[PDB]
């Protein structure tokens, strides 16, 4: 404040000049070192006939510091003194052909001059910076920016001045400048240039009906903040949205639109906003109504600055507030797809303020969501756009730049952005949910030497490097085959017309099996690439420059490391096709019918399977006979019709005998036999049916009877009590396995047919962590539940739509997630059964209780419920804290590979590759046979062998060996394996890595004891140290054929 | 390391030479015996055995004891092993219970033979003493890639059938007589 | 079956309900017995909303002297509750087409009769009939995976 006192004492310390000609200004600033920040066009000296003048402007503050509503900016904030020019100064005929502007540029140069020398006179000059910007990068409106550097220094405050110069009130006529009329003579309207001139006429009565709005009411400054903090989080600012810039709407328009809803908003001009409401209320208010009021194309609404608001249902295809006490659009800023992003945050924001369950603020306004653009985005792509010169636009860019192109889009910014965005936007139509377009290179601000920005790289002249377009696809249209056009008669209508223009050689005429004829044109799908890539790249290279280069490598390797089973056409295959699963299911569901009309001495009550390929979750996708495949058999939970555990698991498998029996008489085309299940806990008889279907498709059926739970929870009841936390974990494994696996295998199958692209994430996330060998220890429910997390739960984010986009969105929560201290809780259900506040005070109260038998995880370190558990540790038991933190760990180092080597197929293969450290020991083995080809991913088998015994030969054994490793070594080491060798062995899918910890406990020497369960070395004749060497040579002795190598600590 | 031939508390250090692996550039696997004191009938004659390397049968029993007689000129014929579950997959009797981890007996055929294999290996932890390189080598029973796939392999139906039959069978008996009792 | 998506000369359709004929029940209501119905409204995953039915008679007991073998109402309360209970399992259970699935074999007809018997006799028990009242929204997705 004192600061600004001392600026208005030199401004009325400046002095004034007189009408002065283009050469009488020229050679003033040629031999002054302020170049005159001129407006293009340019003044010319042939069509220059009016004369210039600086005189005392008329000083004033205005912006979020005037409404007292300022914050203390981390990076910092700037004050708005606006400066108008004299009604004397100003003649008429003014607001035509530029001339007001470059009134206003010599103006603002004869200004910072002299400012300027008033500053070599105070010697604030060795930390103050003076510079050029414009006004909300708006190039039509240069300003001047104060900055300082470490008694006026005000850097400490990280603040700056913006020094602008407005109009004053009504001096050219605001139905003249209407958006509709035009005013560059050379017809078409200059909505831009009336714009700027206009709200230059009118800025501060603006400021005068904000703080009088302010006055009246109690909790604006509160609403303003929190509007202000809300688009500052989601990336939003009041900057010009014309130019591949998301903007046009910041705190200024948000506080004019909150006053006009003060002063009414509905259809009905009443009032929807009431000046006794809270902050909460407002806020609350404001979004509801920017997501339910269509602003841009079917509506628009109305007000007056000084009457009451009024919504109408004309909307001028452009955000449209109406002042008529102006005659101004506020939003003239704004693009209509960045109209389009905002409300839809607004409905997001909506929805998460009524959510009555869940909290929500943290979500709303601590959470910065434009950080990473491969988040915030499903699909992006780069393009570098070597258009040149100014004359050399007419042999780079396709479309012309003419007259009317400038004077619509002064700014070839505007042009090129904009015609870009249509391009891609009619060439993709439904393919798509939203666009943007971002000129990765542009920027705003320059030194007073200079008359405007200038750039030389990236093949332009122009601010930017090169274009990178973004886009919120829609998945359920993404994949679609063909690009469908419209329909055809003799007489071609406009819209075929324009249609077949725009599409050139890939439009055609096809028919189709319902008898219709309409133009499309078609594509062939890839499996490294979406089509929506493929039309963008045709169009972009079509339509717009011969001299474009086009890319996504990103998703190329991502698409790439995507699994590729061996089936014909999986080259073209996209990731959204799940035929291989169908048919999977179809060669079941035969199956069930044989068993469904097989007799027994039971009739079947049902066969419902769990297997990972049904609910669309296994690492790859089923092929027929590719048993090598570790998710081959997949289980099938048989239940029959309605006292000890043996001689139940004995009648278990008499029926499976008689099963058996009939399926080789009257079913001869299968295969049967009989395994050994050892997977549950101190259950010695479990046998499951292994059945090998001509589809080359295996199952496993193992029957359920009520009895199972009925005599486990009475031997619960009958153990001891030290004994009974191990029969516990047995029957939670049971649980684990029996129950809660079919509730969940079949919520998430309808979850996944609505949110499609879940199957793909959750397969690439189970690839990542078998790559970083987690499997091991991690069960696969587990982590197809966190994988659903995003979509299931995507606050603030969109759902995700990309491959790339869904793997990072779990990565990123995996990271800042405390499971130590947070929960998760996970309301499985479609888009708009879900939880009661009831049930969910019953989670956390569990979860509560939990933590507190357990601050630190030592027996459950991640906790995940839903409705199908109640008790959040079904798939997460069993899991060891070293684990746990190695997980968090790996996440927390991956996103900042992410935040710091920009993201490339280099920092992806830097995620995939395991780090294979901290490994107390890490034993190399290779398995004699390949078996890429044989599990059916493409580098193929075609029967079963004619042994079962062989079947198990072509086996893998690696699984067999660190489970029991860790059986028996489980008191003392804790072990890593791969699980999925197909994928994880290197060429032939034939190479893994046993990495395993020492117990820090047994690091050192104990006392003997009896039951110290350890292979130990004493270090004197009481106290016993670990055997290191001894475990090592064990290891060996084990695995003695397929050891190849053994690295040490 | 070397005068470490014993323990305080009664037990006895075992050292066990490991041969050269190519993976690694020899350790001595390390056991305690103590004889047992156990009033259960089938319970007499053992040497209770601690940390046997990986597993430890009856048939490298027979070839340590055997190593041990052959050295020290005595007659100790093993009887039979007990307890010699090193995975841990039956700590729990759940079927009579809804109706020494890492330790083992070792039974003798006689006091005679378990005291004269007690004086071997008290000479053993001697051996350890004075002369390392006299002590024996224990070669594990290697399992392969073929007793892998043999816990692979499937099972025998015959055998499931005769299992089935006989279990079910003698079950059908107690369980009648279990009713007789009841209401009679 | 409801129509729900078409392409070209070929129309798909899912669940909408199931009855009995009209002669089949008139058949089953003989004089001299009494007969039994119960049913809830029940909702599955795929949120479908269902009201399911079920009917039973008692039988005369395979010896027995007297024909009218008429249960006793505190009969009658006690086996409707029962299905009741067994009918709002199954239904929590289906997602949809999984009840469908359960339908067919009649596994439903069956665990009544054993949790029955241990009442009185009854023979028949059927479903009878389901109505559907409350579907979701249309989901594209879900109906082309039933479609093989």
């Amino acid at each position: 404040e004192k600061f600004l006192h001392k600026l208005y004492d030199i401004l009325q310390e400046i002095p004034d000049w007189e009408e002065k000609s283009l050469a009488e200004v020229d050679s003033f600033f040629k031999n002054k070192i302020v170049s005159v920040p001129f407006v293009d066009p340019k003044p010319i000296p042939q069509n220059t006939n009016y004369k210039f003048n600086y005189k005392k402007p008329d000083i004033s503050l205005i912006g979020s510091f005037a409404l007292k509503a300022g914050i203390y900016q981390p990076n910092g904030s700037s004050i708005d003194t606006l400066l108008t020019m004299p009604k004397e100064l100003f003649e008429k005929k003014d607001f035509l052909n530029f001339r007001c502007l470059h009134k206003r540029s010599v103006y603002l140069a004869y200004l910072t001059h002299h400012l300027l020398i008033l500053l070599k006179k105070d010697k604030l000059d060795s930390f103050l910076q003076l510079e050029y910007s414009y006004f909300d990068n708006d190039p039509l409106l240069p300003i001047l920016r104060i900055s300082c550097s470490k008694d006026y220094n005000f850097y400490k405050t990280r603040f700056s001045i913006n020094l602008l110069i407005g109009f004053p009130y009504k001096v050219f006529e605001p139905k003249k400048l209407l958006p509709n009329r035009n005013c560059i003579r050379i017809l078409p309207a200059t909505p831009l240039y009336n714009f700027s001139v206009l709200s230059s006429s009118t800025h501060e009565n603006y400021l005068k009906y904000l703080y009088k709005t302010k006055k009246q009411t109690e909790s604006f400054v509160e609403a303003t903040v929190l509007g202000r903090l809300w688009l500052q989080q989601r990336g939003f600012s009041s900057n010009m949205s014309h130019s591949g810039s998301l903007g046009g709407f910041g705190t200024f328009e948000f506080t004019i639109l909150m006053a006009a809803l003060l002063n009414g908003g509905g259809i009905n001009s009443n009032k929807i906003l009431l000046h006794g409401f809270s902050s909460y209320q407002l806020f609350k208010g404001v979004i509801k109504y920017l997501a339910t009021m269509d602003l841009c194309h079917d509506g628009h609404l109305q007000f007056h600055s000084n009457p009451a608001s009024k919504y109408i249902d004309e909307g001028f295809q452009t955000p449209t507030l109406f002042d008529k006490s102006t005659k101004v659009n506020i939003l003239t800023k704004m693009t209509v797809s960045s109209y389009q992003i905002l409300k839809e945050y607004a409905g997001e924001t909506l929805r998460m303020l009524n959510n009555v369950v869940q909290d929500q603020f943290s979500n709303i306004f601590l959470t910065n969501i434009s950080r990473f653009d491969n988040l915030k985005y499903d699909l992006c792509y780069d393009v570098q756009l070597p258009l040149g010169k100014y004359n050399n636009l007419e042999t780079s860019l396709a479309a012309t730049f003419g007259s009317m192109e400038r004077v619509k889009f002064i700014t070839l910014e505007n042009f090129l952005a904009h015609k870009i965005t249509n391009v891609a936007r009619y060439a993709l139509g439904d393919r798509i949910k939203y666009i943007q377009i971002e000129m990765v290179g542009q920027k705003s601000d320059f030194p007073i030497t200079k008359r405007k920005v200038y750039s030389n790289t990236g093949g332009n002249h122009f601010n930017f490097d090169f274009v990178r377009v973004k886009l919120i696809v829609n998945p359920s249209e993404c994949d679609k085959l063909v690009t469908k056009g419209p329909a055809h008669s003799e007489t071609m209508s406009t819209e075929a017309a324009v249609f077949k223009n725009f599409w050139g050689i890939k439009s055609s005429l096809r028919r189709f099996k319902d008898g219709s004829i309409t133009h499309c044109c078609v594509w062939s799908t890839s499996s490294s690439e979406p089509i929506i890539s493929s039309i963008v790249n045709f169009a972009l290279q079509k339509h717009v420059s011969k001299k474009a280069q086009i890319s996504n490598e990103t998703i190329k390797k991502f698409h790439n490391f995507l699994p590729l089973p061996n089936l014909p056409s999986s080259a073209k295959t996209s990731v959204l096709n799940l035929s291989s699963f169908f048919n999977l299911k179809k060669s079941f569901d035969d199956l069930y019918k044989i068993i469904f009309q097989m007799k027994l001495p039971l009739s079947v009550k049902s066969i419902l399977p769990v297997g990972s390929a049904f609910r669309y979750t296994s690492l790859c996708q089923p092929v027929p006979f590719a048993y090598s495949d570790p998710d081959f058999f997949q289980d099938v939970i048989l239940e029959f019709e309605t006292d000890e555990i043996t001689s139940l698991e004995k009648a278990k498998t008499a029926f499976l005998l008689k099963i058996q029996e009939e399926l080789s008489a009257n079913s001869s085309t299968y295969r049967s036999f009989f395994s050994r299940d050892e997977s549950i806990p101190y259950n010695l008889e479990i046998v499951t049916l292994n059945i090998l279907t001509p589809e080359g498709y295996g199952f496993k059926f193992r029957v359920l009877t009520e009895r199972d739970e009925i005599l486990y929870l009475r031997a619960i009841a009958n153990a001891r009590n030290e004994l009974k936390p191990e029969l516990e974990a047995t029957f939670l494994k049971f649980t684990a396995k029996y129950l809660a696996s079919v509730r969940h295998t079949r919520t998430l199958e309808n979850i996944s047919h609505s949110y499609q692209f879940y199957s793909p994430v959750v397969r690439l996330f189970k690839r990542w962590l078998d790559t970083h060998l987690l499997l091991g220890h991690i069960t696969d429910e587990l982590a197809e539940l966190i994988a659903i997390k995003p979509f299931v739960d995507p606050a603030p984010y969109f759902i995700p739509g990309s491959l790339e986009n869904g793997f990072l969105k779990v990565l990123k929560f995996i990271s800042q997630w405390n499971w130590k201290d947070d929960p998760l809780i996970l309301d499985l259900v479609k888009p708009e059964e879900r939880l009661t506040l009831a049930q969910y005070k019953g989670i956390q109260m569990n979860f509560t209780n939990l933590r507190n038998s357990d601050p630190n995880g030592t027996h459950l370190q991640f906790f995940v419920a839903s409705k199908n558990d109640p008790s959040g540790i079904l798939y997460s038991s069993g899991i060891p804290l070293p684990i746990a933190t190695r997980l968090t760990a790996l996440a927390k180092v991956a996103v900042n590979l992410l935040q710091t080597h920009g993201l490339n197929q280099q920092t992806i293969n830097l995620l995939f590759t395991p780090g294979l450290k901290d490994y107390d020991f890490v034993v190399d083995l290779r398995t004699p046979i390949g078996l890429k080809s044989s599990c059916g991913i493409l580098s193929a088998p075609s029967n079963f062998p004619e042994n079962l015994n062989d079947l198990s030969e072509k086996m893998d054994p690696t699984y067999q060996l660190v489970k029991y490793l860790n059986l028996k070594y489980k008191n003392s080491l804790i072990l890593s394996s791969r699980k999925y060798i197909g994928v994880n062995g290197g060429e032939k899918g034939d190479k893994n890595v046993i990495t395993g910890l020492i117990k820090p406990l047994f690091k050192g020497a104990h006392k003997f004891r009896v039951n110290l369960d350890c292979n130990v070395k004493p270090v004197d004749d009481e106290n016993v140290i670990l055997n290191k060497e001894a475990i090592f040579h064990e290891i060996a002795a084990f695995g003695n054929d397929m050891v190849i190598n053994f690295e040490t600590d | 390391i070397e005068d470490i031939s014993a323990m305080k508390n009664g037990f006895i250090v075992v050292p066990f030479k490991l041969p050269d692996h190519k993976a690694l550039p020899a350790s001595l696997h390390f056991m305690f015996a103590k004889r047992h004191q156990s009033s259960n009938s089938n319970e007499s004659d053992c040497l209770f055995l601690v940390n046997l390397p990986l597993l430890s049968n009856i048939e490298h029993m027979k070839k340590f004891v055997g190593q041990l007689c052959g050295k020290y000129d005595t007659v100790s014929h093993v009887e039979e092993l007990l307890y010699n579950d090193e995975f841990g997959l039956h700590e729990v009797d759940l079927s009579a219970l809804t109706s020494p981890r890492n330790t083992a007996l070792l039974k003798f055929v006689d006091a005679a033979s378990i005291n004269n294999c007690w004086n071997a290996l008290k000479k053993y932890s001697n051996l350890h003493a004075k002369h390392p390189n006299e002590l024996f080598e224990w070669t594990y029973t290697t399992p392969s890639f073929t007793t892998f796939v043999n816990f692979y392999k499937p099972l025998d139906i015959d055998y499931l059938k005769e299992d089935i039959h006989t279990h079910m069978a003698i079950f059908e008996q107690r369980e009648a007589q279990a009713q007789e009792d009841v209401q009679s | 079956l409801r129509v729900d998506e078409v392409q070209g000369k070929n129309l798909l359709t899912n669940f909408h309900g199931m009855d009995f004929t009209t002669d089949k029940l008139r058949s089953m209501v003989r004089k001299w017995q009494t007969l039994i119905e119960a049913n809830v409204t029940v909702k599955t995953s795929d949120d479908y909303v269902l009201r399911i039915f079920a009917i039973a008679f008692t039988r005369k007991q395979a010896n027995q002297v007297k024909r009218h073998s008429y249960a006793q109402s505190s009969h009658i309360r006690a086996i409707r509750k029962v299905i009741s209970e067994i009918l709002t399992k199954e239904v929590q259970g289906s997602t949809l087409a999984q009840l469908t699935s359960k339908l067919i074999p009649e596994v439903i007809n069956k665990e009544i009769e054993n949790a029955t018997k241990d009442i009185f006799p009854l023979q028949n028990i059927h479903v009878r009939k389901v109505k559907l009242l409350k579907q979701p929204k249309f989901d594209v997705g879900a109906l082309m995976a039933l479609h093989g």
